[PDB]
RNA sequence: UGGGAGAGGGUGGUGGAAUUCCCGGAGUAGCGGUGAAAUGCGCAGAUACCGGGAGGAACGCCGAUGGCGAAGGCAGCCACCUGGUCCACCCGUGACGCUGAGGCGCGAAAGCGUGGGGAGCAAACCGGAUUAGAUACCCGGGUAGUCCACGCCCUAAACGAUGCGCGCUAGGUCUCUGGGUCUCCUGGGGGCCGAAGCUAACGCGUUAAGCGCGCCGCCUGGGGAGUACGGCCGCAAGGCU
């Protein structure tokens, strides 16, 4: 799976500042870990639908997320998503 | 001719089987309900058995048979009256063990027994 | 990586040269599939509930090891392999339970 | 006479711990409930699965005969 | 899989092909292939043997190693996937160490550029050949040889395999594709595996040429024929069969065992083709 | 951050018991089946026994008023991939939330298509019996189908005949899994009886059917009828409205 490691490079990466954690941008870029790693999962076992649900849950939050920093911080919902590539 | 042998006991809803085996196992004798002369659910009968397993070992001690380990398998309402007789019988019935067989939950049985 | 519990029955019959040789191939196939030992319990030949390869003996073995956990499998489908490998189960290591 | 009083310490996962192991299966086989072998939920459990184990290593019977 | 087309044309509403996608080299080698005579069915008599053949495609034939053995202990590099007009299965470009190449079938699961190699102590792992008393029991395999040494005889076509039943005396037991079970040879190779394509027999020509392409030409019904021409011919207007169904020949057709009585094979046959 | 339990879902390996058939040894006058019988199987050697082999399916005891899942549903063992969820610490973001016509996805069994598979069982079917009759209930056979892969099909007593989230309103006893200080206290689920209250009654009652707020779906006598027409979906049977 994701490793404890794993998780924390990324979370540094995005936190607002140094002991930055649940913040927008970490909280979306975690389930974008998680996100992209069931679907790269999903390519597979097609059949394992169970799965697929929380991955739209995944999606459904990074995607309520997202609309929230889109109200909030214009310039900042850009920069993220482009730097991590999420629009499709 | 063979002293110590097996007695293995079919005990089925509609009747019971008494056959008798060598040590390695390869039949010597048998008999059940009808070979004494029964015909249909008196088969399915204990006093049967008395008469089948007995008819059964009489036949066998013929042959110099003694002694014999015991066997049943089944759910009849002739078994233990069959497991009497023998021990009433003549021989010295060394031992007795229930192998009934038993699935595991595998192949689906008939509509009657569901 | 990964630490399981490799589990392996091989034929009791086997002369010390047949014996070992198998093992040869595990110690190899181990190390082939990037596996590193720990422990390791080597128990003989022993008594069985029932008869594996139609045969009632059985000499065990048993290995602790950490090895890469996507690679087990391909493991085990080369240990079965052998003829004189009759069981082999791998188990992830756990932390005991006790009981009292 | 319940069976968990009748030992102290052990491994519910010493998958191989055939002597202590085979004590919890009747002398037919089979596993013995919780009103016999004084074992908990989460306990009960893990025994099985313990004891499964072996039994497909060749430890265990899957079942035995009967004696009378 | 297999590719389908759009009923852009009648005849391709139901058509389909292979995919290829196997497929590595486009170009045969050379060395390998070799002139390969078309008879149209017909004999060293000019008169026809095998009705209604001729008239398919020009085919240039692939000599292929169906000994394997021929190299015991020399691995090689599969250099690429070709197709063989020849047969439904797919052919390996085996590039060995020695330098030598030569063309095997394709085991399906193979990879371009993996290795394989032939001999007693072989690996068994998709692409090797073995003996049979050195196979582990249980394994699918092909390429089998009837007999020691007179060349692969057994599961060559798309799919095929047979697998290892069990063991006797100096001969071993295998299941051919036809359910049957015989008595093989251990001393005869073999090879891990089954034959590869196995997406061929769902297979739809969708016309009538791509038969002919294939040189199998009309093949007329006995009832079309006249008693002159065939046993079901003739009779006014439409008619059944008027008989036990035959062959032009006069023998019947419908479950007439043709099987040499006598057959010394019988020996070595178990279980006669299910289904 | 740290943990925990679990038939949650998916792929690949795999373990033993039993049924069926094949082969071998031994053995004799009946086995099987029923309320009783008969068809049927058996001197061409069956039934019951021992031994070996092949194949498919379902996983005995554990196991349970249990567990997980949004639902249908999920149960031998192993590993890998992955989801949801709970508890604690009270670390970060600082209302980012609930609902959800449309849309989309899932969806037990049967059924459909393609290619496998096929032991047991088993619609139609044949046979034997019960009957006034018996196109049935019981018995002997037996084809699809039940199993796997990829596609559809999208319905049901798909039930808690109880939409989802939140807040407020005595408790008692049992059980699952957590945390503590371990007598006991606290979180989250699963049952039981019951405070007040509701309810046409039977009943529910911190898992409400109680007092409330928000949002969706829905009802408007019975039958005709979930039928006709049109439209959409579907290979078809048929589904939705
Ligand atoms: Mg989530
Ligand atoms: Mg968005
Ligand atoms: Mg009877
Ligand atoms: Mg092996
Ligand atoms: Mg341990
Ligand atoms: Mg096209
Ligand atoms: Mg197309
Ligand atoms: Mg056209
Ligand atoms: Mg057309
Ligand atoms: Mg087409
Ligand atoms: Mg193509
Ligand atoms: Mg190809
Ligand atoms: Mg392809
Ligand atoms: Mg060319
Ligand atoms: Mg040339
Ligand atoms: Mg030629
Ligand atoms: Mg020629
Ligand atoms: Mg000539
Ligand atoms: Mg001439
Ligand atoms: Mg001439
Ligand atoms: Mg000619
Ligand atoms: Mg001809
Ligand atoms: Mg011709
Ligand atoms: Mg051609
Ligand atoms: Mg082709
Ligand atoms: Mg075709
Ligand atoms: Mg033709
Ligand atoms: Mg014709
Ligand atoms: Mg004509
Ligand atoms: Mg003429
Ligand atoms: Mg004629
Ligand atoms: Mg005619
Ligand atoms: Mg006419
Ligand atoms: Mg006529
Ligand atoms: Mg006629
Ligand atoms: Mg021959
Ligand atoms: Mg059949
Ligand atoms: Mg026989
Ligand atoms: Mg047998
Ligand atoms: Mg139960
Ligand atoms: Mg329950
Ligand atoms: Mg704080
Ligand atoms: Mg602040
Ligand atoms: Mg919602
Ligand atoms: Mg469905
Ligand atoms: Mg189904
Ligand atoms: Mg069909
Ligand atoms: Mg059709
Ligand atoms: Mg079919
Ligand atoms: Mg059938
Ligand atoms: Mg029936
Ligand atoms: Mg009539
Ligand atoms: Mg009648
Ligand atoms: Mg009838
Ligand atoms: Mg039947
Ligand atoms: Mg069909
Ligand atoms: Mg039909
Ligand atoms: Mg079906
Ligand atoms: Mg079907
Ligand atoms: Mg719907
Ligand atoms: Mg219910
Ligand atoms: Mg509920
Ligand atoms: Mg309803
Ligand atoms: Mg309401
Ligand atoms: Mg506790
Ligand atoms: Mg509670
Ligand atoms: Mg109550
Ligand atoms: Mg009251
Ligand atoms: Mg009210
Ligand atoms: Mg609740
Ligand atoms: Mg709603
Ligand atoms: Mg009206
Ligand atoms: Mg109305
Ligand atoms: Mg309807
Ligand atoms: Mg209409
Ligand atoms: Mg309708």
């Amino acid at each position: 799976p994701i490793t404890k490691e794993e998780k924390q490079k990324v979370i540094q990466e995005f936190a607002r500042f140094p002991g930055d954690t649940g913040s927008t941008e970490v909280q979306v870029a975690l389930l974008t870990l998680r996100i992209n790693r069931l679907s790269e999962h999903l390519k597979v076992h097609k059949k394992d639908h169970h799965s697929h649900r929380g991955l739209l849950m995944m999606v459904g939050q990074r995607r309520r997320l997202l609309r929230y920093l889109q109200r909030e911080d214009p310039e900042r919902y850009r920069a993220l998503i482009e730097k991590l590539g999420i629009r499709g | 001719q063979v002293a110590s042998g097996r007695a293995y006991i079919h005990a089925s809803y509609n009747n019971t089987i008494v056959t008798i085996t060598d040590p390695d196992g390869n039949p010597i004798t048998w008999s059940s309900g009808g070979v004494i002369g029964y015909k249909g659910s008196r088969k399915g009968t204990p006093y049967a058995a008395q008469l089948a397993a007995l008819d059964a070992a009489k036949k066998a001690m013929a042959y110099g048979m003694q002694s014999v380990d015991v066997i049943v398998r089944g759910t009849g309402a002739g078994r233990e009256q069959a497991i009497r007789a023998l021990q009433a019988s003549g021989l010295q019935v060394k031992s007795i063990v229930d192998d009934t067989p038993v699935p595991h939950n595998g192949c689906r049985p008939k509509k009657k027994f569901r | 990586m990964r630490r399981y519990e490799v589990n392996i029955v091989l034929n009791p019959n086997l002369d010390q040269s047949q014996l070992a040789l198998e093992k040869e191939i595990i110690q190899r196939a181990l190390e082939n599939y990037g596996a590193r030992v720990e422990k390791v319990e080597e128990l003989g030949l022993r008594r069985l509930a029932y008869p594996i390869a139609k045969d009632p003996q059985g000499y065990f073995l048993w290995y602790q090891v950490e090895m890469p956990e996507d690679r087990v499998n391909d493991l085990a489908r080369e240990l079965r392999i052998r003829d004189n490998v009759r069981r082999v189960m791998v188990v992830k290591s756990q932390e005991p339970f006790l009981a009292n | 006479a319940k069976v968990k009083a009748t030992l102290g310490e052990f491994d519910l996962r010493d998958y191989r711990n055939v002597e202590v192991l085979k004590r919890f299966l009747s002398e037919t086989g089979k596993i013995l409930p919780r009103r016999r072998t004084g074992l908990s939920a989460k306990e009960q459990r893990i025994l099985a699965k313990t004891i499964k184990r072996a039994r497909i290593l060749g430890l265990l019977p899957f079942t035995e005969k009967l004696v009378r | 899989a297999v590719k389908k087309f759009k009923p852009y044309t009648p005849s391709r509403r139901f058509m389909t092909v292979a995919d290829f996608s196997e497929i590595t080299k486009t170009e045969p080698e050379k060395s390998l292939v070799k002139p390969l005579k078309k008879t149209g069915g017909r004999n060293n008599q000019g008169r026809i043997t095998v009705r209604f053949r001729g008239g398919g495609h020009k085919r240039l034939y692939r000599i292929i190693d169906f000994k394997r053995w021929d190299k015991v202990g020399i691995p090689a590099k599969v250099a690429a996937i070709e197709y063989d007009p020849n047969r439904s299965a797919r052919i390996a470009l085996l590039h060995y160490v020695d330098g030598e190449k030569r063309y095997i079938i394709a085991p399906d699961g193979l990879q371009v550029g993996q290795q394989v190699v032939a001999g007693p102590d072989a690996p068994i792992q998709v692409g090797n050949a073995l003996p049979l008393r050195f196979i582990p029991v249980g394994t699918v395999v092909h390429a089998v040889e009837l007999e020691p040494k007179k060349g692969a005889k057994l599961a060559r076509a798309a799919g095929t395999s047979a697998q290892i039943q069990g063991r006797e005396g100096d001969y071993v037991i295998l299941r051919l594709p036809s359910g049957e079970l015989r008595k093989v040879h251990g001393e005869c190779y073999a090879t891990v595996g089954a034959v590869g394509n196995a997406d061929h027999k769902n297979i739809v020509l969708g016309k009538a040429g791509r038969s002919r392409w294939l040189g199998r030409r009309p093949h007329v019904r006995g009832a079309a024929m006249n008693p002159v021409d065939h046993p079901h011919g003739g009779g006014e207007g439409r008619a059944p069969r008027g008989r036990p169904p035959a062959s032009p020949w006069g023998w019947q057709t419908k479950g007439l065992k043709t099987r040499k009585r006598r057959k010394p094979s019988s020996r070595f046959i178990i279980a006669r083709r299910k289904k």
